[PDB]
């Protein structure tokens, strides 16, 4: 795992361009920026049409074959093999769409939200943001909604927006050889962090319906300085996506003058009299806050035990597509042993099922388990919201909850593309709702006891208990229910969950970080940690060049085999900071003492390595001036900075190397990301 | 005194009073066939009487419906075209709203015949006999009736009254049942799928 | 041998529905028939208050009231309380809908000593002059009964005869008050307007 | 004006003291800051619906005695004794509330805005957040807005809130001379800059019913590194402030659980499906953008040249009293001359004029022009944007759009407690429904073209033109209409307002910070700036303390009285660290000469500290020591002398940085940066 090196060089190369630039008049590559955001959120925003237009056909298909053939056999008599029908149609679709994760690609597995969260910290993973990746994600979670697991499609939107945002603002393809002569100064990773920042954004927005929500999961993520023009940008990016979703669905909806749809999920109308809360149910919504921070950790526990085992034992690529074909089948077969033996039978509210199965009902009645499956899970997470009371069994809504819990937690670390965050809010508000049963019960038909608001309590609880997220998570759920006073007691839920959760276990985004090994800095430095130094947390023995020195041993430097380092302070006095890559183009194009940013930017993607370039022995004793070409201007911290210091300079301004000085400016130590984030 | 303020013209008071006429009939129709819902095929031409009525006054239009904060003729003609709508009674009409559809007239005439064999047949099991026959072609017309009319996408209320009258009367209260003993093949076929992941897990862990 | 309800009712609510079937036909024809000159609140009140016990008499309620998804009688008596309340016909009744009330049936007293003293005087030199206080007194009735009611709009019977009126006496009769007071207020605003540049100048010269 | 210093020292006292209370059995000081943070929420929202309660019921009472000798006189004659009634009353109102901001305290005068920006970016206003500023700009506001002026109350719950967070996180009365030792670690101005931002948070949520409007105000001003847990407890405080207004405004008015007061403005809401747009009015919504570029532009150049005529002529406090009174005079006889020309009548639907007047029309009928004004701007606003098309004269609106944007705009540099944006949103709301009155008769009554929509997107395009905010105003547009989908042509119609206004004339708040020469930080370097170094920003000759030198060069140096710095970098001349003047002043007032010194007596006169002339020293007490040691900060920031102007400038900015000591090759210092220098530009 390598950093990004956010921090430009601003070596002489870039003053000499900036001038050049700056000389021109109408200086362009500012307005080249919105244009690429607003190209960022419109080619978003067409994504996720996409695969909501292709996973409502195809699901409509198969759902309106399962149906013809439960309504053949019922009286007739065969419905063993109408088991043996939607056990087949949910293997293949997954069969399809785990070929293509687990033999071609592997990174797109599951959703792909902590290796965007890893990318916006600044480690790469390796293949996060090549097309392939983007191809085999979106095809990947359309196949597995299509085959029937417990997952959602809006997760993987945030890395879809960010691969898009890494794709178009280069200019070039990388894996078809294309290469448009239009942009060209985006090709460092300043601008690249930016505008995947700006994709993750949208991609949040386009998924909920949620734009500031997006702005601050990019905010969050990405802990930088404030950036005025650049938070600007990524708002602008994020309302484009939100819009351009909404217009393309309401002309395939066939109005196009009802913006009814803004994100993937739509939550609906919150400003009922039903929905109402008084302050003397808050401590209510702290109980639930328990609640959801408990079951969550019990959630995260049993999925490290699980992808323990896996990592053991399922680590093949065969035995990995064989796994989840296994449990697509058992996600038909459970569902159809809960609907073929259930017994409460229910006739038409108007549209609330729309794949009406009569089993075993009396003729003008339907299966009402059978309703709780055969719809999205958005549909499900609307519907346990807003129903009037009354409208649900707690015998089956509490054996669809207590089975759907482990057919979520059991199709987490599947090699498939799938989001977790609409399984949650179908766990959370289906026991929230219970809750609200009991409640009218207790208290009779009590106006302030409506179990539909108490679903939204539920699953802001549970998505807080699974995973962490708190000041981003409330503004998506305050501003996809459209009400502002939520957010005081969704906050509350949030805060309380997040407590109770991280007593017991760390958080399903962060333990699947923590389990790939990734270095990954934390927002701050830990707690009992003030009383270290730089000293301590510093590798001492520098490896530095100087201002002019010899190419012979600049190329015993880069060639170690066993100290493979990007960053060399050149001197001892401080002088700059030279990197890797820049000083292999300089071998390449034999700058000696025996260049104008394009070429620091022409092999930009894969730098070649040191055993790719012959320099011949005469050319071993000459000397390479690196005066102009490196960082003159590094950060520095005394050797008695403090650890907290040292921290808050290299997570904001996103460093890769922070240089360790005297008080004569001598260079002593040499901190990165591996020697601050392993305390 | 002018003309408007405190009395009506006398051009304007006999619109008025046969517009009361066939309210008054309207709204008899409707609750003499409320319960046996006879109402799509009873009120028809009353209801096309006020609407023809309304239409006559609203071509002294100015002195009797915009003249108030309450419009009684307004609101009482609205009342009757929600009642019109949410019946869905055009669906009982046929293209005009002259005289019943071909499609309800048929349904109508074998929602007889299968209530004259359910008293005919009268221990439900006699009951069940013979006349399932008649049950089966009733629900597949209404279905078809159904679909027929999703084609143009409730049905009328008079047919879906009477339907609601015959599933409740065979599916409680008569307890015609299908046995169907199809659970011995659905568990053994639940066991066997649900077997395959200890058996995939337990050999991934020996080898 | 058909069970009760499913096909048809028995007589001891069919007869009840009849003469819920009498008393809301009655209602509507008087509604639309005392509906332009408002006297829809003193007309048949007493139409109204029968419907109300004949919707508490069938209370056979579950044969009647809650059978099927379009329910006659519920709608149509949430229309009359509609109606009801929409009218503000209390303000017409005393205490227990009786009679009218003293002060409505005052208002109404003065209407007609007011509309009878405008026939008199009937150009309209006559009616502005020698029939003012009639007006003034009308007038405050009705403000002294608005307070009267925003203390605990009005009847509809009362605020259309203030409505003909008001309407009668504004357009039509073109009454109107002279007020030459123009000029006064022409001095008093450029004397206050004309303080701002002698603040500003004097100000601005001395320094 | 000084500098906050936000940044920490972290000297050896602090690591002691860090330390010290490490070691105790249960760390409650995070703790302490929610609880000072819910309180500055609470007492934020019960400032608030102070102010709401106390302007409805006294702004009540005066058009009640308004009316009645209006309805009185109407039909004998002698109309003009209420017009002296309604500019006396305004008058009076005025006197008092202009008296005690022109004569006590003049810093509470206008919003708070632009104070409360400064104080965010780092500069001490002298009197911001104090107790007696407070209850002026309250009770100020109060008198303000029932004496008729064209202002709003909204824009001054900013620095109310800016103030209760700096007092109460104190345990301490600085003017009461009492203190109530709570909160004695929170004397140390990098927490009382981090309390300051979540009470002008909750002051904009408590204002507009937004709270992420409110967080993400106070993240763009005090632009700093991203810290998590202090964004969250602003929005903690920022809920509680919109939640605490909601809760008791529902108590006061009747039906405890119907919560629909989140703000002291409510919009009402957006989901009528007569107020969707499309997106071929997109190119309509650019062009109103423009238009409130342009009269933002001829707002602020108007106010602009008012203004400095009031700076050389207009400066006495007698004088300024006496131009608040004739503002509010002239206010009520503008207002009376509308009136009663006008020939528009209408009768009332509902609630809809609140105090009506049937002053020359036909018994039934209402004036209409009576009620644009003697109904509150919040009102105006509201009935502007939900009203059925049909519902305004043309001529009405015309008539009053046009006399209350020169009211506003002569009304805002007064010596009073007064917001700008509720007239600018309703100035805005007020060409904006004459803008849908005209496409929809163009089109022929449109359904497209409803005029309440585009009301609202002039508002926001007035409000863009005269202040030039993004990002935190958007946010506010969308929270208050409660519509997503609003956001893409209110973000559209701000980068339209805010573009074409910046080529004219600077915001209203920048103006009239850059017009009392405030060194103001903007968010980066000006133009170009990588042709600009560091060696060519700092002051050259720098006056350094040795580690270990005698007092009479200590008392020489702070003592020069020629020109007065406050930051000592401490060397041999190799660097250090850094010394500041407040913190020499302790270490001289006590006889620290050369373990019994901890951190809590540098805390002992922190606001106040006293000068150089309080502190006496012998002849005998001259000629020894003082190790700076254990007092200094051990390792300030510090950039070397080739590096650009942005890299320098956004350190300082992210840091809130005072002091930034520029270095040689080797670590000798040879410049300093102190906020003027990066200001000068
Ligand atoms: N020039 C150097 N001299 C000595 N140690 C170094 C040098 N550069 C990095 N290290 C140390 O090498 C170890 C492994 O980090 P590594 O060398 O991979 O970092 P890097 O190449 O600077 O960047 P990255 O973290 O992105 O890989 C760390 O302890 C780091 O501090
Ligand atoms: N110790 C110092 N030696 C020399 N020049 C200094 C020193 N401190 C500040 N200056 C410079 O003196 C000028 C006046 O600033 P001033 O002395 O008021 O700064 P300060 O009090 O240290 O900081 P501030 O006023 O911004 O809070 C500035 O150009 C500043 O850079
Ligand atoms: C008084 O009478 C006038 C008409 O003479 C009423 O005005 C009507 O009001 C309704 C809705 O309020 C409109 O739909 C009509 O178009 C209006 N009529 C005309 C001719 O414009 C008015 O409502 C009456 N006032 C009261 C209190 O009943
Ligand atoms: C079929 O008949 C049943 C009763 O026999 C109807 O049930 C009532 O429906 C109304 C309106 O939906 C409800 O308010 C009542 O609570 C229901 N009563 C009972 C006892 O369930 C049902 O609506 C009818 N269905 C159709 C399609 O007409
Ligand atoms: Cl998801
Ligand atoms: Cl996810
Ligand atoms: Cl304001
Ligand atoms: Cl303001």
């Amino acid at each position: 795992y390598e950093s990004l090196d956010y921090d430009n060089s601003e070596n002489q190369l870039f003053l000499e361009e900036e001038r050049r630039i700056n000389h021109t008049a109408f200086r362009t590559v500012e307005i080249k920026r919105w244009v690429i955001c607003a190209l960022i959120g419109i080619l978003t925003g067409l994504v996720a049409c996409f695969i909501d237009i292709v996973v409502e056909n195809l699901a409509g298909l198969k759902y309106r074959v399962i149906k013809g053939n439960i309504d053949k056999f019922t009286e007739k008599g065969g419905l063993s093999f109408s088991l043996l029908l939607w056990a087949t149609l949910n293997a293949a679709f997954v069969l399809v769409g785990s070929v293509i994760v687990a033999f071609i690609e592997p990174v797109a597995a599951g959703s792909g939200i902590p290796q965007i969260k890893c990318f916006l910290n600044g480690v790469k993973i390796p293949h996060v943001v090549r097309l392939k990746t983007l191809v085999i994600k979106v095809s990947g979670v359309i196949l597995s909604v299509v085959g029937g697991l417990a997952v959602g499609k809006e997760g993987p939107m945030i890395h879809s927006g960010s691969v898009i945002a890494a794709g178009i603002s280069q200019g070039r393809s990388t894996s078809l050889k294309r290469d448009f002569k239009i942009f060209e100064y985006f090709r460092r990773d300043t601008e690249k962090r930016d505008f995947v920042s700006a994709g993750a954004a949208a991609g949040v927005s386009a998924a909920f319906g949620a734009p500031v929500g997006g702005v601050l999961f990019s905010l969050e993520e990405g802990a930088s300085f404030w950036n005025q023009f650049l938070t600007w940008r990524i708002f602008f990016a994020s309302m484009i996506s939100t819009f351009t979703l909404n217009f393309v669905l309401s002309i395939y909806h066939g109005n196009m003058w009802d913006l009814s749809s803004p994100g993937l999920i739509n939550f609906g109308r919150f400003d009922s009299e039903k929905m109402a809360y008084t302050i003397h149910e808050i401590p209510v919504f702290i109980a639930m806050g328990v609640v959801g921070g408990v079951l969550g950790a019990v959630f995260n526990a049993l999925n490290y035990w699980l992808t323990m085992f896996r990592i053991r034992y399922i680590h093949r690529p065969c035995l990995q597509v064989i796994e989840a074909v296994l449990v697509a089948a058992v996600t038909a077969t459970v569902a159809f042993v809960l609907i073929y033996s259930s017994r409460d039978c229910q006739p038409l509210q108007g549209g609330s099922m729309s794949y009406p199965l009569q089993l075993f009902c009396a003729d003008g009645e339907y299966n009402s388990m059978a309703a709780a499956f055969f719809n999205t899970p958005e549909k499900s997470v609307v519907s346990l919201f807003h129903d009037p009371p009354g409208s649900y069994n707690p015998l089956t809504l509490g054996l669809f909850t207590l089975v759907y819990f482990f057919l979520a937690c059991w199709t987490y670390g599947l090699t498939v593309s799938a989001g977790v965050f609409i399984p949650s809010l179908l766990i959370g508000a289906a026991w929230g709702r219970l809750f609200g049963i009991s409640l009218s019960y207790l208290t009779g038909a009590a106006i302030w006891a409506d179990p539909g608001k108490y679903a939204l309590m539920g699953a802001a609880a549970q998505l807080g208990g699974i995973v962490r997220m708190t000041l981003s998570l409330t503004v998506i759920m305050m501003e996809a229910t459209s009400n502002v006073t939520y957010g005081f007691p969704i906050m509350l839920v949030l805060m309380t969950a997040k407590i109770v959760g991280d007593v017991f276990i760390e958080g399903l985004y962060d333990m699947h970080i923590q389990l790939q090994s990734v270095p990954f800095l934390h927002w701050e430095a830990p707690v009992t940690s003030h009383s270290l130094t730089a000293r301590e947390v510093m590798s001492t023995p520098v490896t530095c060049l100087r201002r002019r020195e010899k190419v012979g041993v600049i190329v015993d430097v880069l060639s170690d085999t066993a100290s493979n380092h990007n960053g060399f302070p050149v001197v001892a006095r401080l002088q700059g900071l030279i990197l890797r890559s820049q000083l292999i183009v300089l071998l390449k194009h034999k700058v000696f003492v025996e260049l104008r940013l394009k070429d620091f930017r022409d092999a930009y993607p894969r730098f070649p390595p040191i055993q790719s370039i012959h320099v011949s022995q005469d050319e071993r004793e000459c000397t390479m001036d690196l005066s102009e070409f490196m960082n003159p201007s590094p950060y520095t911290v005394p050797q008695e900075a403090s650890l907290p210091r040292v921290f808050k300079l290299f997570r904001a301004l996103g460093l890769r190397h922070l240089v360790v000085v005297d008080n004569r400016n001598q260079v002593v130590g040499l901190v990165t990301r591996k020697d601050l984030a392993r305390y | 005194l002018p003309p408007d303020l405190p009395d009506l013209d006398p051009e304007c008071r006999e619109l008025l009073l046969d517009f009361a006429n066939s309210s008054a009939e309207l709204t008899g129709c409707l609750v003499r066939s409320a319960r046996p819902v006879r109402l799509c095929q009873t009120c028809y031409p009353l209801f096309q009487q006020v609407v023809s009525k309304m239409d006559n006054i609203s071509r002294c239009a100015r002195s009797l419906l915009m003249a108030d904060r309450m419009q009684i003729v307004v609101i009482l003609s609205e009342f009757f075209n929600t009642t019109w709508q949410e019946a869905n009674c055009a669906n009982c009409l046929t293209n005009n709203s002259e005289e019943l559809s071909n499609s309800t007239v048929y349904f109508l005439n074998l929602f007889n015949h299968t209530l004259t064999c359910f008293e005919h047949n009268l221990n439900y099991s006699e009951v069940c006999k013979n006349c399932r026959e008649a049950y089966k072609t009733l629900s597949s017309l209404y279905s078809e009736m159904q679909k027929m009319n999703e084609l143009e996408n409730h049905l009328c209320i008079d047919v879906e009254d009477a339907m609601n009258i015959t599933r409740k009367l065979w599916s409680r209260t008569f307890n015609c049942s299908v046995p169907c003993s199809d659970t011995v093949p659905v568990i053994a076929v639940s066991v066997f799928i649900l077997f395959l992941p200890v058996v995939f897990y337990l050999s991934s862990f020996l080898h």
